[PDB]
C-alpha cells in the first residue's frame, strides 16, 4: 500500500495536540456555561 | 401608505448619487488615454477603441444604478 | 449544540490527518524526488 | 448520527482516492493524477522554503502541508449544489486557529519563554511611544489570532448562502410573466460568475489561511 | 563491461519501472529518503535544475 | 429551486471540458514527455560513458 | 533653458556646461590643457548627392 | 582599431538609435523617467562618446 | 556587493572606475539623489551641481558639469561626465561675475547664441552655489 | 407594516451607491491599461486578458451592491 | 417592535456599502500588476500569485461587510 | 425597548463600514509592492516580511471596529 | 426615556469608524516605505524605525475615535 515511515509527530508537533486538549476543555467550561442560550 | 411612495422617492433619491465615481472613472480613463498618447501619438486609436470599450462597460456600472434608482421610482 | 460533536471529531480527524499525511503522503512522492534525483545524478 | 462527521469521512474517502488509485504500481512516470499533487507539493515546499526560512524550515512543512488540505479539500464537497456547508461553521473554524495560535504561543514560550515577549519591540523608537508601541502590538497580538480564523469561514458562509438567495432571484425571476424567459440569460452568467467566484473563495483563502499562519510561525518560532 | 553494455542493452525499462525496484536495487534510496524526512531538510538540493517544480509559483 | 444551482454547475462543467480539460491534457503531456526524455537521455548518455 | 527646442543638442548642452565650466576656471588652474580642450578648430563642409561644397565654416 | 603597436584593423561600431532604446528588451529592467526625454538624450550622449571613441 | 563599484569617468581623465564607496550623492534630472550601496538599475540624465561622494572614508565634494548617472545592475553605478573640481580653488568670483554679466548680454542676441549664453548664466549661477 | 417595506425600499437606495467603486475600479484598472500599453507597446496582447481578469472580479463586487437592493427590494 | 424589523433591514443597508472599499482597493492591485508588467514583462509571474494573494486579503474585507448584513437581515 | 435594540441594530449598521478604507488601504500596501518588486526584484523577500506585516496593521485599524458592530449586535 | 441610551448605542456606532482613516493613512507610511526601500535596497535600517515612528504616532489619533465610542457605550 504505502510505506509507512516513523516520521517526528509526537517529539516535534507536542504543543498543538496540547493545545487542542486545551481548548476541548475550554470547550467543557463553554458548553457547561453557555450552551444553555 | 402616504409614507411608502415618499420613502420610493427618496430611495430613487439616495439611489442617484452611485454616478459620482462612474464619471471619476472615466474621467481616469480618458485622463490616462490623454497621457498614454502623450508618450504614444503613435499607436492612438488602436487603444483608444479598447479605451472606449472599457469607457463604455464601466459607465454602463452608474447607467444600470440610475436605471435602479428609476425603477425604484416606479 | 453540537459544538462537542463538531469540535471533538474535528479533533480526532485533525489529529488523524496530522500523523496520516506525515507517515504517509509526503515521503511517497519524496521518494520520487530522491528517486529521479539518484537516476538523473547516476 | 450526524451529517457533518459524515461529510469528515466522505473527506478521508477523498483522501485515500487522491494517493492510492492516482499511483499506477508505484512508478517513476508521474501521471496525470500525481503532476497536481507534485504542483501542491512543490507550492507548498518553495513557499515555505522562503516564508519561515529557517535552518529548520521543513519540521514544520508537513504541518503547513495539512492545514492546508483541510480547506483544499472542504471546499470542493460544498461547491456541489446538493450539499451542506462544510466549513461554514465558524465556531469549527475560528476553533482551529485558536488552536493554531495557542500552539504558536506554547511554542514560542517553549523556546525562548522571557525572551518570546522580545517580540513587543519590533524596533529602537524614542521614548514617548516606546510603551504604546507595544500596546498596539498587544492589541494586534490578539488580533494576530482572531482574524485568520474569522476570515475563512465568513469567506464560504458568504458564497452559498448567496447561491441559495439568489436561486431565489432565480425563483423570484422566472416565476413572474413569461418574458422574464426574454434576456433571462444574464442571471445565469451571473451566477456563473459566482462560481467562479466561489472556486476562488475557497481554493486561494485557503491558500491565505497557510501563509498567513506561515508568517505567524516564523513569527512565534523566530524572535524577528 | 561488456556484458554490462549488454545489459543496457536489452533491460531499459525507463517508461515502466517502479520505485519500489529501485528500493530494492538500492536501499541507499530508502536511507537517504527516512534521514532526509527525520532530520527535515525537505528541500530537494539538485532536483529542481534537471526536474522543474512545474508548481503554479 | 435548488436544482438551476445543479443547471449552472452543469454548463460550467461543459464549459471547463470545453476549456479547462486540453488545457491541462496539454501541461500534462508536455511535462510527460519532458521527464521522460531527460530520463531517457541520462541513462543513454552514461550508457556512452560505460562505452567510453 | 528650451535649449532642446531653440538651442543645443543634450551633448552640446553638457558641451556649453563644460565650456562654461572651464571658462569659470582659475587662471592658475587653467593649465594649457583646458584652452585646447575648447580649442575649437573643427571645419564642417556640407556636400550635396553631386558632391557640391557649403561653407567650411568654423564649428 | 590599433590591435598592437605592429598591426591594426579597421572597425565598425553600431549605433542604436533612440526609438531602439524603448523598444530594447532588456529596457525595463533599468528603472526610467518617462518625463524627462532620458533617451533622446542618451542617444545623443551615446553618438558624441562613440564618436569622441573613434576618433581618439 | 559590500559598498558599491563606482565608475567615474571623464573625457580627459576617468578618475574612480569601479571604486569601493558607500553613498554617492549627485545632481540629476529629478533633483538631488543620494545613493547608497545598492540600488534599482536606474539611468538619470545629471544636471551640473555638486557631486558628494562618501565612501569608506569622508565625502569628497566635486563639481559636475552634468552627464550620467546609470546603476549597472551588479551595484556598479556609473558616472559618466565631463568636468571634475576641487574644493573651491578652481572657482573664483571675479571670473564667474564678470563673465556672468557678458553672458547675460549674450543671452540678448539670436537664440542660437541667447539660448547657450542662458544656459551659461544658468551654470554660473548654479556655481554661484559652489561659492557658496 | 405601514412604515416596513418603506424602509425596505430606503435600504436598497442605500445599497446602491456601493457599485460606487465598480464605476471607479475597473475604468481606472482600463487607465493602466492605457498606460501599459504606451510604455510597452506589445505587451497589451499579453495584459488584456490579465486586464480582462482584471476586469470581471473587479466588479463583482458591486454586484453585491445591488443584490442586496434586489433583495431587500423585493424581500 | 414594527420598527426594529424595519432598523433591522436599514442597519443591514448601511451595512452594506463596505464592499465598495474591497471594489476600489482591488483595481489599484490590478493597475499596479499592470505597473507590474508595463515597465517589467519578465516578472509577471513573479507577482502572478502576488498581486492576487492581495485581492483575496482586500475581497474578503468586502467579504466582511455583507454578510455583517446578513445576520442583521436574518 | 423595542426601541433600543433596534438602535443598537442599527448602530452596528453604520459601525460596519470603517473596514472601507482599510479595504482599499491593505491594497495600496499590495499596490506598492507590486511596484516593489518589478522595480526592485531582489528585495522580493526582504519588504514582503515587512509588508505583510504592515498589511496586518493595516488590518488592525480597520477591523476593531467590525467587532464594534458584534458587541454591539449582543 | 427610552433614547438616552439608545442614542449612546448609535453614537458608539458613529464614533468608531475614524480608523478607517487609519485604514487609509499608515497603509502609505508602509506603502510609501515600500516603493521608497525598493528604490534604496540598503536606506532600511535607516528608516524602518523613522517609519514605525511615522506609523505609531500618526495612528493614535485613529485609536482616540473608538475610545470616544468606549466611554460613550460605558
Amino acid at each position: 500500500m504505502l510505506k509507512r515511515f516513523p516520521t517526528p509527530i509526537l517529539k516535534v508537533y507536542w504543543p498543538f495536540f496540547v493545545a487542542g486538549a486545551a481548548v476541548y476543555y475550554g470547550m467543557s467550561k463553554a458548553a457547561d456555561l453557555s450552551s444553555n442560550t | 401608505m402616504q409614507l411608502v411612495l415618499a420613502a420610493k422617492y427618496i430611495g430613487a433619491g439616495i439611489s442617484t448619487i452611485g454616478l459620482l465615481g462612474a464619471g471619476i472613472g472615466i474621467a481616469i480613463v480618458f485622463a490616462a488615454l490623454i497621457n498614454g498618447v502623450s508618450r504614444n501619438p503613435s499607436i492612438k486609436d488602436t487603444v483608444f477603441p479598447m479605451a472606449i470599450l472599457g469607457f463604455a462597460l464601466s459607465e454602463a456600472t452608474g447607467l444600470f444604478c440610475l436605471m435602479v434608482s428609476f425603477l425604484l421610482l416606479f | 449544540f453540537y459544538f462537542m460533536n463538531q469540535l471533538t471529531y474535528g479533533f480526532l480527524l485533525m489529529i488523524t490527518l496530522l500523523i496520516l499525511f506525515s507517515q504517509f503522503f509526503l515521503p511517497m512522492i519524496l521518494r520520487l524526488y530522491v528517486s529521479r534525483l539518484f537516476i538523473s545524478k547516476l | 448520527l450526524t451529517t457533518f462527521s459524515l461529510y469528515t469521512i466522505i473527506v478521508l474517502l477523498v483522501i485515500t482516492s487522491l494517493y492510492t488509485l492516482t499511483n499506477n504500481n508505484n512508478k517513476i512516470i508521474g501521471s496525470r493524477w500525481l503532476i497536481s499533487q507534485e504542483a501542491i507539493y512543490d507550492t507548498i515546499m518553495n513557499m515555505t522554503k522562503g516564508q519561515i526560512g529557517g535552518k529548520n524550515w521543513g519540521l514544520y512543512f508537513p504541518m503547513i502541508f495539512t492545514l492546508f488540505m483541510f480547506i483544499f479539500i472542504a471546499n470542493l464537497i460544498s461547491m456541489i449544489p446538493y450539499s451542506f456547508a462544510l466549513s461554514a461553521h465558524l465556531v469549527f473554524i475560528i476553533s482551529l486557529s485558536i488552536v493554531i495560535w495557542l500552539g504558536n504561543t506554547i511554542l514560542g514560550l517553549y523556546k525562548h519563554g522571557w525572551v518570546f515577549f522580545s517580540l513587543f519591540v519590533p524596533a529602537g523608537t524614542p521614548l514617548p511611544l516606546v510603551p504604546l508601541l507595544v500596546i498596539i502590538e498587544t492589541l494586534s497580538y490578539f488580533a494576530r489570532a482572531i482574524s485568520l480564523g474569522l476570515r475563512l469561514g465568513s469567506n464560504i458562509l458568504a458564497g452559498h448562502l448567496l447561491m441559495v438567495i439568489l436561486a431565489g432571484l432565480t425563483f423570484n425571476f422566472m416565476l413572474i410573466n413569461l418574458f422574464t424567459l426574454v434576456f433571462g440569460f444574464v442571471p445565469l452568467a451571473m451566477i456563473l460568475a459566482i462560481m467562479m467566484l466561489e472556486f476562488a473563495i475557497g481554493i486561494i483563502q485557503g491558500y491565505v489561511w497557510a501563509i498567513l499562519t506561515a508568517s505567524y510561525l516564523k513569527d512565534a518560532v523566530y524572535l524577528h | 563491461l561488456q556484458s554490462t553494455l549488454d545489459n543496457i542493452q536489452s533491460a531499459r525499462p525507463f517508461d515502466e519501472l517502479t520505485v519500489d525496484d529501485l528500493t530494492k536495487i538500492k536501499p541507499e534510496i530508502d536511507a537517504k529518503v527516512e534521514e532526509m524526512v527525520k532530520k527535515g531538510k525537505w528541500d530537494v538540493p539538485g532536483y529542481k535544475d534537471r526536474f522543474g517544480n512545474l508548481n503554479v509559483m | 429551486d435548488e436544482s438551476i444551482l445543479l443547471l449552472t454547475f452543469l454548463g460550467f462543467t461543459g464549459l471547463v471540458a470545453k476549456y479547462l480539460a486540453p488545457a491541462y491534457k496539454d501541461f500534462a503531456d508536455a511535462r510527460m514527455k519532458k521527464v521522460s526524455d531527460v530520463l531517457n537521455a541520462s541513462r543513454n548518455k552514461h550508457v556512452e560513458a560505460v562505452k567510453d | 533653458s528650451a535649449w532642446r527646442k531653440a538651442g543645443i543638442s543634450y551633448a552640446a548642452y553638457l558641451n556649453v556646461a563644460a565650456q562654461a565650466i572651464r571658462s569659470s576656471l582659475k587662471t592658475e588652474l587653467q593649465t594649457a590643457s583646458v584652452l585646447n580642450r575648447s580649442q575649437t578648430d573643427a571645419f564642417y563642409t556640407q556636400y550635396k548627392n553631386g558632391t557640391a561644397a557649403s561653407e567650411p565654416t568654423p564649428i | 582599431d590599433p590591435v598592437s603597436s605592429l598591426s591594426f584593423e579597421p572597425s565598425e561600431k553600431p549605433i542604436f538609435n533612440a526609438k531602439t532604446i524603448e523598444q530594447s528588451p532588456s529596457f525595463g529592467k533599468f528603472e526610467i523617467d518617462t518625463d524627462a526625454n532620458v533617451p533622446r538624450d542618451l542617444f545623443e550622449y551615446t553618438l558624441a562618446n562613440q564618436m569622441l571613441t573613434a576618433m581618439a | 556587493s559590500s559598498g558599491l563599484k563606482l565608475q567615474f569617468a571623464l573625457p580627459h581623465e576617468t578618475l574612480y572606475s569601479g571604486s569601493e564607496v558607500t553613498q554617492v550623492n549627485l545632481p540629476a534630472k529629478s533633483g538631488r539623489i543620494g545613493v547608497l550601496a545598492n540600488h534599482v538599475p536606474t539611468v538619470e540624465q545629471l544636471l551640473p551641481g555638486v557631486v558628494e561622494v562618501m565612501e569608506g572614508s569622508n565625502s569628497k565634494k566635486f563639481f559636475i558639469s552634468g552627464g550620467f548617472a546609470t546603476v549597472q545592475p551588479d551595484s556598479q553605478l556609473c558616472v559618466t561626465a565631463i568636468e571634475a573640481f576641487p574644493l573651491e580653488s578652481f572657482s573664483q568670483e571675479n571670473i564667474k561675475n564678470l563673465l556672468a554679466e557678458a553672458k547675460k548680454n549674450v543671452s540678448s542676441s539670436d537664440a542660437r547664441e541667447a539660448a547657450e549664453a542662458a544656459i551659461q548664466v544658468e551654470v554660473l549661477e548654479n556655481l554661484q552655489s559652489v561659492l557658496k
